[PDB]
RNA sequence: AAAUUGCCGGGAGGGAAGCGGAUGGGGGCCGGCGAUGCGCCCCGGC
RNA sequence: UAGGAGGGCGCGGCGGCCGAUGCAAAACCCGGGGCGCGAGCCCGGGCGGAGCGGCCGUCGGUGCAGAUCUUGGUGGUAGUA
């Protein structure tokens, strides 16, 4: 995808963020992952599991 | 181009599995099909009747696949996918797909040469 | 790779484009991955080439004699494909060609995986240069 | 020839891996593989067992529940593998420690607002991963509104099933089974 | 007594006496010697793609093949296979690789 | 406080200006979920 | 005589998605167009683009001629691209190449 | 294309033929069917 | 066996990705060479003379030896009655 300067900047406009009613979409806001960090690596040798 | 394979090939079945009956008639290809019979010799495996393929005619999996060459075979369409068994070419040997030109031919088997992998089909379309 | 490299993996591991998969998804499947950063073309996660920050490429240059580029991804510029790989082209003998190959790789511990890997890909390359420079001189059966 | 019942081969099964091929499962999945096995920690054996689990065997957890299990253990950090749903039939919310799957984005700003931290699975194995001073918890299996209709048949003595009616009323299934004056009382 | 000798060569003692850790007691001082970081090539000219695995000296030391009871330096054999097939020949001496080694005389 | 910029790649012939980058959506940030993407995009392509 | 069980019009051609998750779905492609693995995976010569997410001024909503479309696309590295399209166009295989495809 | 027929060359036959497992005898066909290259050295220049 | 489930092979489309093709595609023939236990696949040669394949997702008028099956062809009976 090749975003023109416009389009950019509205883009947060009309998907949201994390807060009710902040999307130009009614009822909807961005889905959270189950996971924060997906990087296994870091999970798996950070000093508290390891 | 030295086979890497260390171990005998060992087949416990050499003979093909043909198909129950497809010697008296024409229309049954020769290819298996179970017999589904309720009274079948076939399906209750009297002796003297056809063998049927098991799991137990299984070959080693660490000799399967490997050619009469002592390789696995991986067919290549163009010198693109070619050039990248460079390091397989002790365990994969290269055959250029039956559909191919022979001037593409020609290229492909002269990068085969000088990445030296294996070609069972160097002497094809010429 | 904005996103990590395990979930790249989870994301590529069955369909991309530099993918060649053939025999059908039996026991007799055949992968292979065509990235011109991977090694040996081993379609796993350890040499794959897109999900991975710290990547190796070892090629035969363009069209001139016995010129080998080796390149690395560089970690921080990654969101920058234009540029995203540190391409060093080396036209050296190959002792000289080894002892670099090991400070790019092995040395400062940016992979210490692809140490042996990397070199024997390098030493693959260097000898199908030389024998695209001299022929067919050895058939090489024995 | 041996005196076996199939061979021996176990003839049950469980769930080896997630139907489910959504790959943050997986990766949550190559986590405790990791876990359990360096570990041998009970706590992240059933921890991975769960998340080999089906939606039906993950019912969600409201915090009307959630604090009556939290009222008085706050220093123990609260685990769901599930959902947590919020509840508002309850109004004042300890502020707790709560890692699930989900949060409904009402559940969650509920917990935030009351100053709880809200975590996910991988926040959890950070800090517990052999599960240090950790609630584990499983929402209501059997509260299902299709359980209802399990068991024993309807028209059998002593059932309280219930029976598949296209609709509630005075003409669906209340006649012959159902009192004394119309044949008999089931 | 192939028993008896399986039992005292297999003796922990009388492993100690043969593989002589005595008299290398005697070179290193009073205790057993170190080994170092031998090999030190640093020169490979090519890199095999696949786990490389350098050639062996056979370490395995293979007993002699023996002698038959009925066999001494000084007797009349009967040859069986090849070209002197039932020629009746005189044994000398087995020789150090394990065969026989004959005379017609000539 | 912290979201990365995006540089704008101004063309030829494009004005002098003091400007910065546009600071990443959230949405560029969303989970990416290929099992829902390929049920949705069956659906969709299903429903022409 | 007859097919079996003949076709019918009113089969479910048409599939129903709920309309939080076409959202949802929407979300987690604009969010896969963000990695650049993703798309070199998907298929995308990208080997010579500035910087993703790839954003170019507003001085390109102004271009008319396709010309100057291909001009704008030089300063990009998305011309690669494009022309990987525009070689890569052929004949369809199959039935396709007479049933108006 | 097969069913089916002809001609040419081969094969075999004491009231069936066909099929499974053994090899054996004929054929017909396979040079990735099967290798000649590694190390050590001295020039002779590259 | 009746039956149930899992993993795969194969035919034809659609959305994608990688390709082949007048230096010969599809099809079909072969005492040709192989791979898989097997469905089946890969290569060689001939005829052929213009298209075709692989992988991922997905869809279907999707797999034949029988049904006194349907249409078309061909036999033995027979150079007989
Ligand atoms: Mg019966
Ligand atoms: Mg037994
Ligand atoms: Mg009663
Ligand atoms: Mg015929
Ligand atoms: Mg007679
Ligand atoms: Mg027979
Ligand atoms: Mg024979
Ligand atoms: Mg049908
Ligand atoms: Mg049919
Ligand atoms: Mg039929
Ligand atoms: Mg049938």
């Amino acid at each position: 995808v090749i975003w023109t300067e416009s389009a950019f900047k509205k883009l947060d406009e009309v998907y949201g963020s994390f807060e009710a009613s902040s999307s130009k979409k009614k009822g909807f806001v961005l889905p959270r992952p189950k996971m924060t960090n997906a990087d296994l690596g870091r999970l798996i040798n950070s000093d508290e599991v390891q | 181009a030295v086979p890497l394979l260390t171990r005998k090939i060992v087949k416990k079945r050499v003979k093909h599995f043909k198909r129950a009956h497809s010697d008296r008639y024409i229309g049954l290809k020769q290819s298996w099909r179970r017999p589904k019979g309720i009274d079948s010799r076939v399906r209750r495996k009297f002796k003297g009747c056809t063998l049927m393929p098991n799991i137990g005619y299984g070959s080693d999996k660490k000799t399967r696949h490997y050619l009469p060459n002592k390789f696995k075979k991986f067919v290549v369409h163009n010198v693109s996918e070619l050039e990248l068994l460079m390091m397989h070419n002790r365990t994969y040997c290269a055959e250029i797909a039956h559909n191919v030109s022979t001037k593409k031919r020609k290229d492909i088997v002269e990068r085969a040469a000088q990445l030296d992998i294996v070609v069972t089909n160097k002497l094809a379309r010429l | 790779t904005t996103v990590p490299g395990s979930l790249v993996w989870e994301l590529v591991k069955k369909n991309n484009c530099f993918l060649i998969k053939q025999f059908g998804n039996s026991n007799a499947k055949v992968q292979f991955s065509k990235e011109p950063n991977n090694l040996y073309n081993v379609h796993s996660y350890k040499f794959s080439g897109l999900a991975n920050s710290k990547t190796v490429a070892v090629q035969p240059s363009a069209g001139e004699d016995k010129a080998v580029v080796l390149s690395t991804t560089k970690t921080k510029k990654q969101n920058t494909p234009a540029k995203l790989q540190h391409k060093t082209l080396m036209r050296k003998e190959f002792r000289k060609m080894a002892k670099s190959v090991k400070n790019q790789v092995c040395d400062n511990y940016y992979r210490p995986d692809l140490t042996k890997p990397a070199l024997a890909r390098l030493s693959a390359v260097y000898r199908s240069l030389q024998v695209s420079k001299s022929g067919i001189k050895k058939k090489n059966r024995q | 020839g041996i005196d076996l019942v199939a061979g021996g081969r176990n003839k049950r099964t469980k769930r080896t891996a997630p139907k489910s091929d959504d790959v943050y499962l997986k990766l949550l999945v190559k986590l405790y593989r990791f876990l359990v096995r360096r570990t041998k920690s009970q706590f992240n054996a059933v921890i991975l067992k769960r998340l080999f689990m089906s939606k039906t065997n993950r019912p969600p957890l409201s915090m009307r529940r959630l604090v009556r299990f939290m009222e008085g253990k706050e220093d123990k950090i609260a685990v769901i593998v599930g959902t947590i749903t919020d509840d508002q039939r309850v109004y004042e919310i300890p502020a707790m420690k709560v890692a699930a799957l989900r949060f409904t984005e009402t559940a969650r700003a509920r917990i935030v607002n009351a100053g709880g931290e809200c975590l996910t699975f991988d926040q959890l194995a950070l800090r517990a991963p052999l599960g240090q001073n950790t609630l584990l918890l499983r929402g209501p299996k059997n509260a299902r509104e299709a359980v209802r209709h399990f068991g024993k048949a309807p028209g059998v003595p002593h059932s309280h099933t219930k029976p598949y009616v296209r609709s509630k009323g005075r003409k669906f299934e209340k006649a012959r089974g159902r009192r004394n004056s119309r044949g008999f009382k089931v | 007594s192939k028993m008896a000798l399986g039992i005292k060569r297999a003796s922990r003692s009388h492993t100690y006496h043969r593989r002589g850790l005595w008299a290398i007691k005697a070179k290193h001082g009073g205790a057993l010697p170190k080994a170092e970081k031998p090999a030190a090539v640093a020169e490979p000219k090519f890199y095999p793609a696949d786990d490389v695995k350098p050639r062996t000296v056979s370490t395995r030391k293979p007993h002699p093949t023996k002698l038959r009871s009925t066999i001494t330096p000084g007797t009349v054999l009967i040859l069986l296979a090849g070209r002197y097939m039932g020629k009746r020949v005189v044994f000398l001496k087995q020789l150090q690789s394990g065969l026989l080694l004959i005379t017609g005389p000539f | 406080t912290a979201r990365p910029l995006v540089s704008v790649k101004a063309l030829d012939g494009d004005m002098a200006t003091d400007a910065a980058g546009v600071p990443m959506p959230h949405v560029m940030k969303a989970p990416i979920r290929p099992d829902v993407i390929t049920f949705v995009h069956r659906l969709v392509s299903c429903n022409s | 005589g007859r097919m079996f069980a003949p076709t019918r019009i009113w089969r479910k051609w048409h599939r129903r998605v709920n309309v939080r998750l076409r959202r949802v779905a929407v979300a987690s492609a604009l969010a896969a167009t963000a990695v650049p693995a993703i798309v070199t995976a998907r298929g995308h010569r990208i080997e010579s683009v500035p910087e993703f997410p790839l954003v170019v001024s507003d001085s390109a909503e102004g271009i008319e001629k396709t010309a100057q479309a291909i001009k704008v696309l030089k300063q990009l590295g998305a011309y690669a691209d494009a022309e990987k399209a525009k070689d890569s166009v052929g004949i369809r295989p199959g039935k396709g190449k007479m049933r108006n495809r």
